[PDB]
């Protein structure tokens, strides 16, 4: 519940600033008078989105070192490491990182 | 050249060999509190226990009173067909009693920071 | 089916242990030195029966033991106690690192008045052996009698009679 | 002999960023599989009490098993001190 | 019922992304209710699947969604009643993915490899 | 169909991941280990057909443990019991389940 | 119980959703990953209601390949549009029955 | 007493944000041979004062054809993913104690994305769509090295809880165990708040503006926190509040330095220099502190 | 693509349907076809072109929404029981939803729409790996939890794809849906005996795969796609011809053909359940597949329709590679019936 009343407090304040600082200068008076889609930034995009797939599996690495089965959990660590190097070198090496 | 490369990888080793110290110290003070916690942890069985039952007898009495012109009803009837004890569910100790504890007895813990 | 069979509210009284967690964690050592014994049997009798019910009379005796644990060490160590115990409650995490020099004089104190020596690192987290009379469950999970298996047949192969016996196939 | 040296020659230069990459990633590789230290990790993982030790029922017939945690029968912890 | 009234808020935003209207505010009602799902589970217990959500599905894949869009035009009862000693279960079982789960780590990674062949393949285009 | 090569070669593929009551890790016991343990046991060895027949106490048991749906209907009989009599003014909370009471350590 | 129904309501919605197909085949997409997402919730409540250690794992796997599922169904509808401009569903029409 | 300590929290960010605009200017001014604001108050004090007053009494330029909703959405969550991404950091204690407290930062950070989207999409404007997504393109790749590198020192901490950083760096400095990593997160933290050399981009404005530079300070916060390590006594925290707020100082003046320092890159050259420098580099060095701890029985402790 | 990448992809399908097929878990046999949707996709979309991604991003669509329906039959099994072995299915619920994800994951009836598209979309060797490798993995799901299935839905879906498939077939001039309807009658065949006995299934998807298999490789032999095209054959190879007109007579259930051996056990296990009527009307509708199969066989080998003059150049050159295992697939497809008995060797 303190997690809820902070970022409760946290968006109140910044709603409550922003507009505030939205509708201060809007009580006076003034004048008051495509296609192209590129492929790259898709391409970066979705590798993206593997690369944070793997990350998700790397990360309960800091318990895994608690296991007595250190050989085995090493083992499979370094799979995955390997695998996601094996990755980058594969869209490195078709030409999937140019501009 | 070498020389920068020779620093490096000096402070490096100096570091690994400072950190693998301090890990095994901290790895022996982990070891003390978890002894600590062992050797405390009957005292605590014991207490556990007692006040599980004393609610749950406070409940049964209760239910009792409550339940006396209900025609069907029988009171304590167990819900399974085995007669090994079950450990009781949140709803069956604190069914009974205010929000408040309700509460915290459910998300204490999780609402603790 | 059946009626869950609960304690009276009598059985369930017992001279508490009044102490907070930090007096607690301070004595925790000597504490499992000195009360092993009624401890190990309760925690075995814990394991076997797997009854709360059926394990009261030694939670009495393991609250016993800590009461008389505790009346020793107000009767012999009382103000190196405190000072060690006030030492581990100010702490967030109740770490026994900050003021290893409380600990000392604590240690210290308890071994020119009990004669008590601290047990050392490995030595409670030991598998120990319990000496009780008490009979061992038969049948702690109040399991039925199983199904009898199927028969398992065994014999001898022999040629199908007159072979496959599908439609018009004479093999 | 001569064409790896002048490829490790020619990859330390103009590309040594991947050269240290795959330096770190074969050491890191092979290095776990010769240090006499694992087994010590291994062990250490093995000490760490997060369960509590459930006593066996005595027969008689356990003189391994201690009867007080102060007995000398058991495993002991003096390596690990001494690491 | 903090449970319920959570459980009611992920139904609604589900409702309200599910009539389709205009992909940006779809995702943008999809997002409100990834948040609230993860709230649940954060409320539940499960600390690191919350994060986890949070994280990967919020932060990677819905921001890859908004991405390609923007390119184109009753409870408490059934709880538990001990504690978890000086752990969390929830991490404890996560973790045991390297020791454990041997055959899961070898079929995802092989099949996260192969993902990123066939994308490239289909993005290929020719 | 179905090709058992973890049988044929003792492998253990994805076994151990099963069952509630298979080797958790750290021994952590699952809410339900005893009535699977239980129910596993008396079908074991004899078949789908006279598993379903003849072990139904041990599966219904494992089910009410699961879901708990027996206890939380009679938990909301006795609430509603005592919601209707304190409406009508006959029965009162004691001190205990008011927050008035002595706790225990 | 009612948290367990509101769980699968959601599901049936979504599915209901990427069954009714308005257009905008980027809708499709988006209610596969609404069930996905409620499919998550459901399988890590279950789990974990029933201290079932060793299945704490499984949610994480389906989100991995359900994510992955994902980038195909993206890399799909990208080529879809490269081909008529838009991601309408009525321009997949070249195939009948 | 918790909102009273949210509110300390939050208030002297927002104070520090605005004095650090008069300290960027001030330092550039002298790095460049001449002064800074020194006018508007004894040595410009007063200007942030003055920018913030006159930002407030100026007219907004609505586009008067956009939608309002995002419009009016992303400057909230800006500043709101900023001021709480704060909350878990131990100074020495933290407001709210977190155990995956890393992962939260991670996560958080991961959102603050949707900003940048959201008023690129509703700007109204081709132009103005094509920064926005390269923006986001590039903040997507640099927190992927974020997040290896993150968990890569966190191998040597045994948890993702933000104290402990403080017990693992009792008697050294994570720098020395790890420098090349510090390289990396330095670098990919610069790419991160798309600050000088990798820049390639009235209340709304300033609401913005105002998250940026949080985010610059909480950045270099959590940078000291991670890597330099203050001795914290348990009777005394203020020498650790002393000390982690000095480094922190120590690592924003760099940020001002590096900006006054350098060109900019390309846009595809900095994409080239994550894809092509810092993942491989990365991912070995992952490898290295993954197998370390085992290879010479240096496991930290909690699980 | 690159022969290494295609080599890969082709092995990561059957290494997905092998996952199916021998894992005890749901979450892996989950896995498995998740596995094989993600390397079929390329498979579809080899050659690049608007109908091959349509077909591909169809399959896609199809299988996705399979896939997501089979993991909320295995959490709503795991809910009701705390099991994730694949065995009888505990909830009436779970196994509706598991057995309709199956179907459309098969392509029965009434989701069977997708497959002619997808077929006609795709080439022929696609549309070969998609008409006969794509359907062991379901099958063999089926077959383990046959004993929990509801006969009623099982048989409503069969009887309605074996409908459906004869009707659809008769109004078809393109080679490849007239397959995709054939293929759809033959899943109902084998769905409809699923409920009685797992053998007849196995031994009717081996006879099936078989004629499949035989029927398009002559097709690719033949590089035809159309009625008119296959008309052209004759003037070329008219062996090719006389071999596509006894497999498509075989195909027919006409004996004493291979395909006949799969309708008659079917029929005969059906009758030992006293189930009389629905096997009398699965004959009387397999009529249909058997009428458009001859006028297939009016249109290519049995008369001769007119030919072209630039037909004399095709004269003059032999087909560069040959497929091995076609004569087999002949053989094995017009004359196994003698060994009938043999399917007691649990196929
Ligand atoms: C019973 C159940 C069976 C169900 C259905 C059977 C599945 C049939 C499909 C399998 C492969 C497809 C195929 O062979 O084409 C159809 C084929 C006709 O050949 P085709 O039309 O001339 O080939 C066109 C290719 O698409 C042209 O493609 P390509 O030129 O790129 O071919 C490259 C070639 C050459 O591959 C290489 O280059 C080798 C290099 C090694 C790569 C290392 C990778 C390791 C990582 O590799 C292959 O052809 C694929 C082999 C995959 C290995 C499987 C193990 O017909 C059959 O294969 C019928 C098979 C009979 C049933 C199987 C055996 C009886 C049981
Ligand atoms: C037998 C046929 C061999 C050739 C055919 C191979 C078929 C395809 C390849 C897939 C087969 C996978 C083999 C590994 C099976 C996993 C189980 C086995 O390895 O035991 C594990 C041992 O782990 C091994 O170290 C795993 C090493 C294998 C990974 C290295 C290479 C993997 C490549 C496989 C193909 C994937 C793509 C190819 C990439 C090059 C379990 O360790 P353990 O601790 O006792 O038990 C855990 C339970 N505890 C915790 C209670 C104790
Ligand atoms: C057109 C007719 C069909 C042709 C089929 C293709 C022919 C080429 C295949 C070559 C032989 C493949 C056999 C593989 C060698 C060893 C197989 C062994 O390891 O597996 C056994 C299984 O062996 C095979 O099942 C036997 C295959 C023999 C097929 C012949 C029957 C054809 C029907 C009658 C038509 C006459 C055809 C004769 C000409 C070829 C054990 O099975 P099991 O793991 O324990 O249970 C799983 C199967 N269940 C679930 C159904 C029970
Ligand atoms: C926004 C931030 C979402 C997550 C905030 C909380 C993250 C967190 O881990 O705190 C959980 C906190 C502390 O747990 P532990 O760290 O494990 O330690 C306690 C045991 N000693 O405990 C809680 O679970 C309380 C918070 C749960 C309820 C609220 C969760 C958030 C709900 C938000 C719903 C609205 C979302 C709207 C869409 C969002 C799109 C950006
Ligand atoms: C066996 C260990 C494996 C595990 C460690 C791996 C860690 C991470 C490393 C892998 C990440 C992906 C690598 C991708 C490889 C792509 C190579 C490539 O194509 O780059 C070439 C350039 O690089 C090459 O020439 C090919 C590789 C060169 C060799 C690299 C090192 C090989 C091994 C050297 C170290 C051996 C061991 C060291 C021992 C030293 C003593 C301790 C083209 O670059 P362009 O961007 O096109 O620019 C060129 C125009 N300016
Ligand atoms: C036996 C034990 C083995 C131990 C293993 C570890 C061994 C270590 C070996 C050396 C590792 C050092 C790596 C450190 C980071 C390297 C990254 C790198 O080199 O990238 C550069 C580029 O990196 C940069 O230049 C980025 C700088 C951008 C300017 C920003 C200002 C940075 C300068 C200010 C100093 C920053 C200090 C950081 C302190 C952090 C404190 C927390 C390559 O780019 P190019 O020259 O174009 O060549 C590749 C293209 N063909």
């Amino acid at each position: 519940m303190n997690i809820m009343l902070t970022l409760l407090t946290n968006v109140t304040l910044a709603s409550l600033l922003v507009l505030i600082a939205f509708w201060l200068p809007q009580l006076n008076a003034y004048s008051e008078k495509r296609l192209p889609f590129s492929m790259k930034f898709f391409l970066v995009a979705i590798t993206f989105l593997l690369f944070d797939l793997e990350i998700a599996l790397l990360l309960p690495l800091p318990w895994a070192s608690q296991t007595n089965n250190l050989k085995t959990m090493l083992t499979m660590a370094l799979f995955l490491l390997i695998l996601l190097a094996a990755s980058l070198a594969y869209e490195w090496t078709q030409k999937g990182l140019e501009w | 050249g070498y020389s920068m490369f020779a620093v490096g990888i000096g402070t490096l080793l100096f570091g690994y060999w400072s950190m693998m110290k301090w890990n095994r110290e901290r790895r022996r003070l982990q070891i003390e509190d978890f002894e600590a916690r062992i050797a405390l942890m009957p005292l605590f069985q014991a207490e556990k226990d007692r006040r599980v039952l004393q609610m749950l007898r406070e409940n049964l009495e209760e239910e009792a009173i409550i339940m006396k012109d209900v025609p069907d009803w029988k009171v304590g009837e167990s819900v399974f067909h085995t007669t090994r004890w079950v450990t009781p569910m949140m709803g069956e100790l604190y069914g009974l009693r205010t929000n408040e504890e309700i509460l915290s007895a459910t998300y204490g813990f999780i609402w603790y920071t | 089916p059946g009626i869950v069979e609960l304690p009276t509210l009598e059985d369930l009284k017992v001279q508490e242990v009044k102490v907070s967690s930090s007096v607690l964690k301070a004595a925790a050592h000597h504490y499992g030195a000195q009360c092993d014994k009624p401890n190990k049997e309760f925690m075995l009798c814990r394991w076997e029966e797997k009854d709360p019910r059926r394990c009261l009379e030694e939670g009495k005796l393991v609250n016993q033991c800590a009461l008389d644990f505790f009346r020793q060490i107000k009767r012999h160590c009382a103000e190196p106690f405190t000072e060690y115990w006030t030492c581990i409650d100010y702490s967030g995490l109740q770490l026994f690192r900050h003021c290893r020099k409380q600990q000392a004089k604590f240690d210290e104190c308890v071994l020119d008045k009990l004669g008590w020596v601290r047990p050392d690192l490995g030595e409670l987290s030991k598998v120990t052996k319990v000496k009780t009379d008490r009979p061992l469950p038969e049948n702690p999970y109040h399991s039925r009698a199983r199904p009898e298996p199927n028969p398992e047949a065994e014999g001898d192969l022999k040629p199908a009679k007159h072979g496959s016996r599908l439609f018009f196939w004479t093999m | 002999a001569g064409r790896i040296a002048s490829f490790l020659k020619n990859a330390w230069a103009k590309e040594p960023v991947l050269v240290a990459s795959f330096a770190i990633g074969g050491l890191a590789i092979i290095l776990p599989s010769l240090s006499p230290y694992t087994n010590y990790a291994i062990r250490i993982n093995r000490a760490t009490p997060y369960n509590y030790p459930v006593p066996l029922r005595d027969d008689g017939n356990m003189p391994d098993v201690p009867s007080h945690p102060q007995d000398p029968q058991g495993p002991s912890l003096e390596w690990l001190k001494n690491l | 019922y903090i449970a319920f009234i959570l459980s009611t808020i992920f139904v609604i935003g589900f409702v309200g992304f599910s009539s389709k209207p205009s992909p940006i505010y779809g995702g943008l009602g999809l997002i409100v209710s990834g948040g609230v799902g993860c709230g649940i589970v954060l409320n539940f217990g499960g600390s690191f699947l919350g994060l986890m959500v949070f994280l990967i599905y919020l932060g990677g894949m819905l921001v890859v969604f908004g991405y390609t869009t923007a390119m184109a035009t009753g409870d408490w009862v059934i709880y538990d009643t001990g504690d978890s000693g000086f752990f969390s279960e929830e991490a404890m079982g996560i973790a045991a993915l390297y020791s454990y789960g041997t055959w899961l780590v070898i079929v995802t990674g092989w099949s996260l490899l192969i993902g990123v062949v066939v994308i490239m393949e289909i993005t290929r285009g020719n | 169909p179905f090709f058992d090569v973890q049988k044929r070669l003792g492998l253990d593929l994805d076994r151990w991941m099963t069952i509630q009551s298979a080797e958790q890790p750290h021994k952590i016991p699952g809410r339900c280990h005893a009535f699977e343990k239980e129910w596993i046991e008396c079908a074991h060895g004899i078949g789908g057909i006279r598993a379903e027949k003849e072990c139904k106490i041990e599966f219904d048991d494992f089910v009410e443990c699961l879901l708990r749906q027996k206890t939380m209907k009679r938990l909301s009989a006795i609430k509603r019991q005592r919601d209707k009599l304190i409406k009508e003014g006959k029965y009162t909370p004691p001190p205990h389940h008011l927050g008035k009471e002595d706790p225990r350590p | 119980p009612l948290v367990y129904m509101n769980i699968i309501m959601a599901f049936a919605i979504a599915l209901a959703g990427l069954l009714m197909y308005r257009s905008h085949l980027m809708s499709s997409l988006l209610c596969l990953e609404g069930m996905m997402l409620s499919l998550f919730i459901m399988s890590t409540l279950i789990i974990l209601n029933t201290h079932f250690t060793l299945a704490n794992m499984m949610p994480i796997i389906l989100l991995v390949f359900a994510a992955c599922e994902a980038a195909l169904g993206l890399s799909l509808l990208v080529m879809v549009s490269n081909t008529y401009g838009t991601d309408y569903v009525q321009n997949l029409n070249l195939l009948q029955c | 007493m918790f909102m009273i300590n949210i509110l300390s929290l939050i208030i002297p960010i927002l104070l520090a944000v605005a004095f650090l605009t008069l300290v960027e200017r001030k330092v550039l001014g002298y790095m460049q041979l001449r002064k800074g604001p020194n006018v508007v108050g004894p040595y410009g004090l007063l200007q942030p004062i003055a920018d913030a007053l006159k930002l407030f009494t100026k007219e907004p330029l609505r586009p008067a054809t956009s939608s309002i909703s995002m419009f009016i959405i992303a400057p909230i969550l800006a500043l709101s993913l900023a001021l709480t991404m704060w909350v878990p950091l131990p100074m020495p204690y933290p407001l709210i104690n977190m155990n995956l407290g890393v992962l939260f930062m991670l996560a958080m950070s991961s959102l603050a994305v949707y900003s940048i989207l959201w008023s690129g999409w509703a700007s109204n404007s081709k132009y103005a769509l094509i920064g926005a997504l390269r923006a986001v393109a590039q903040t997507i790749s640099y927190e992927v090295t974020l997040a290896i590198i993150l968990l890569s020192v966190l191998l040597m901490n045994g948890s993702y809880t933000l104290s402990t950083l403080i017990t693992t760096q009792e008697h050294i400095w994570m720098i020395f165990t790890s420098w090349p990593l510090a390289m990396m997160w330095f670098i990919s933290t610069l790419a991160e708040t798309n600050r000088a050399p990798f820049d390639l981009t009235a209340g709304p404005f300033a609401m913005f503006f105002m998250a940026e530079y949080a985010n610059i300070i909480m950045m270099n916060a959590f940078t000291a926190i991670l890597f330099l390590g203050a001795s914290h006594d348990p009777h005394t925290p203020e020498l650790y509040t002393i000390n982690f707020v000095l480094k922190t100082l120590a690592l924003t003046i760099t940020f001002l330095w590096i900006r006054a320092s350098y060109p900019r890159f390309r846009y595809d050259q900095l994409m080239h220099l994550l894809w092509k420098s810092f993942l491989p580099l990365t991912l070995a060095l992952c490898m290295w502190h993954i197998s370390l701890p085992i290879m010479t029985a240096s496991i930290p402790p909690q699980s | 693509m690159n022969p290494i990448i295609y080599t890969t992809l082709i092995m990561t399908v059957m290494s997905g349907t092998m996952l199916v097929m021998i894992s005890s878990h749901w979450l892996l046999i989950w896995i498995g076809f998740e596995m094989n949707l993600l390397a079929m996709i390329p498979v579809l979309m080899k050659n690049f072109n608007p109908r091959a991604t349509e077909a591909a991003t169809k399959y896609f669509l199809t299988q996705a929404t399979a896939s997501m329906m089979l993991m909320m039959a295995i959490i709503i099994n795991l809910l009701y029981s705390g099991q994730w072995t694949i065995t009888k299915m505990f909830n009436p619920v779970a196994m509706t939803m598991m057995t309709m994800a199956l179907a459309m994951k098969l392509g029965l009836s009434p989701f069977h729409f997708w497959v002619p598209e997808v077929t006609q979309g795709i080439s022929l060797q696609a549309g070969l790996l998609l008409l006969t490798w794509q359907k062991l993995a379901p099958l063999s799901v089926l077959c383990q939890i046959s004993q929990s299935i509801n006969p009623n839905l099982m048989l409503t879906m069969a009887m309605l794809s074996i409908l459906i498939g004869g009707w659809g077939g008769l109004n078809q001039t393109q080679l490849r849906k007239i397959m995709a309807y054939s293929s759809i009658a033959h899943m109902g065949w084998m769905t409809a005996v699923l409920p009685y006995n797992t053998t007849m299934t196995i031994l009717n998807l081996l006879i099936y795969i078989t004629m499949t298999l035989a029927m398009f490789m002559l097709l690719i032999h033949s590089s035809a796609t159309t009625t008119l095209s296959l008309s052209h054959t004759w003037n070329k190879m008219p062996v090719i011809t006389s071999l596509m007109m006894v497999t498509l007579l075989s195909m027919g259930g006409l004996p004493p053909l291979s395909g006949f051996m799969p309708k008659w056990m079917i029929i005969q296990e059906m009758t030992k359940n006293e189930s009389i009527i629905m096997p009398t009307l699965m004959a009387m509708t397999a009529l249909l597949n058997l009428y458009f199969y001859m006028r297939l066989a009016y249109s290519s080998s049995l008369t001769m329709f007119p030919s072209t003059n630039n037909m004399k150049m095709k004269w003059q050159f032999e087909h560069t590679k040959q497929m091995k295992l076609l004569p087999t697939m002949i053989v094995l497809s017009t004359l196994v019936l003698p060994m009938t008995p043999a399917l007691s060797s649990l196929n």
